């Protein structure tokens, strides 16, 4: 059985962490929802 | 039981102890999570039940208690959040600038942070606190790094 738990407020915060790029890429999306890299 | 609007940890205890399997958000009295999370599986809070209202695999997306109430979206341009709550850590904003997903039917936004998988269902925010998607489904690339979409559902 699953169960929730609060984890905080939904909020920007100014001067988070800034980190992570921005690829671009082909992908595709198969009827299992699961995302592949077309190459 | 606890219906306050906010993201909140999605746990078992079929496991080892408690487990965290993913994360969701709770917004004008529904629940939403990814369906790789919870399988469409009711859910437990406090003694309250949320049972399944909207799913779809392909999506993957799942809501609670009534239909999908996020419609924001990614501007495409905009550097973005993820409100990352990770297994037994406490909640974390990371800023970045979102990446892109080319598909035949068209462009989806990408975040490029790698976290745990059972933190699946974290919300991605704009500038205002608006949830533009969930993180939680992507791709695996040649780095062994993950990119996972922004994942939005529809308000009907
Ligand atoms: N199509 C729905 C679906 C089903 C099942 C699972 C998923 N989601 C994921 O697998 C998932 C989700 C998140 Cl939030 C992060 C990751 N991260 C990831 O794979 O990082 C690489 C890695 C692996 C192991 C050790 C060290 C690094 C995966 C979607």
């Amino acid at each position: 059985d699953m169960y929730i738990e609060r984890a905080g407020d939904i909020t920007w915060e100014k001067d988070a962490e800034v980190t992570g790029n921005s690829p671009r890429l082909d992908v595709a999306l198969d009827e299992s929802g699961d995302f592949s890299l077309v190459e | 039981g606890e219906t306050t609007d906010g993201v909140y940890r999605v746990m078992t205890r079929r496991l080892l102890g408690s487990t965290q399997v993913g994360v969701g958000v709770m917004q004008e009295g529904v629940f939403h999570t990814m369906w790789h999370v919870t399988k469409g599986a009711a859910l437990r809070s406090g003694e309250g039940r949320l049972d399944p209202y909207w799913g779809d695999v392909k999506q993957d997306l799942v809501s609670y208690c009534g239909p999908w109430k996020l419609d924001a979206a990614w501007d495409g341009l905009s550097e973005v959040q993820l409100l990352a709550v990770p297994p037994g850590e406490r909640a974390k904003n990371i800023q970045t600038l979102p990446g892109i997903f080319k598909t035949k039917d068209g462009d989806i936004g990408a975040v490029a942070l790698d976290y745990p998988a059972g933190t699946s269902g974290s919300p991605i925010l704009d500038k205002c606190g608006r949830v533009i998607g969930l993180y939680g489904n992507g791709v695996v690339i040649k780095n062994g790094s993950y990119v996972s979409a922004i994942t939005q559902g529809k308000r009907e």
